[PDB]
């Protein structure tokens, strides 16, 4: 999971 | 420069992101958009024009800010869907299961549907918890960006997710998806402000  | 979700702005002339949606705090414009694109005072540019400035911001733990802008700057009570617009008409939380869109600077308009409520992120700079998880497909840029329903209710904007060696996660199924959003309630009574409705 990354922002974005 | 005519404020509506979904559009691109830059943070100090670097980083994009995208504008969630229009709203006042008493007498002063503004915009929701995501915590992570900037920090507290940081300058937002929308088309090279300064518009604001980062007013306040929570990122990691939760993933919100809003901008306040000029008063020069044009608030609408819309969210960007091609060359056309979706009304906001609220901000009732929609249930899982629902149907929802989400417009940003990346991939544009996309919709799907809410999977799961009360999603911890776990990004590199620390945990994000409470995100509300959607199978709709994004691409970095999309941060910040409206979820709305067809009917006009506004979700929340744009955190992060699971993409792809191409920026996104528009070339895996729904199924596979996990893309996530911060609810707009909490960021709405945390600082204040009311969202502009048509």
């Amino acid at each position: 999971a990354a922002p974005l | 420069a005519n404020i509506v979700g979904g559009i691109e702005y830059s943070i100090n002339n670097a980083s994009l992101c995208s504008v969630g949606f229009s709203v006042t705090r008493g007498a002063t414009k503004g915009f929701v958009t995501a915590g992570h694109c900037g920090t507290v005072n940081a300058t937002a540019r929308i088309g090279g024009a300064v518009v604001g400035t980062f007013a306040a911001r929570v990122f990691p733990g939760n993933d919100r800010a809003w901008v306040s802008l000029t008063s020069a700057q044009t608030l609408l009570p819309r969210v960007a869907n091609g060359s056309s617009f979706v009304t906001v008409r609220g901000s009732t939380e929609a249930a899982v299961g629902a149907a929802v869109c989400r417009s940003g600077r990346t991939t544009g308009y996309q919709c799907g549907t809410i999977t799961a409520k009360n999603v911890t992120a776990n990004y590199a700079e620390g945990a994000v918890r409470g995100l509300t998880q959607g199978n709709a497909c994004m691409g970095r840029g999309d941060s910040g960006g409206s979820w709305i329903t067809s009917a006009g209710q506004a979700q929340g904007v744009m955190s992060g997710g699971n993409v792809q060696s191409n920026g996104n996660n528009c070339g895996i199924p729904a199924s596979q998806r996990s893309s996530l959003f911060e609810r707009l309630q909490p960021i709405l009574s945390q600082y204040g402000l009311s969202l502009v409705t048509g």
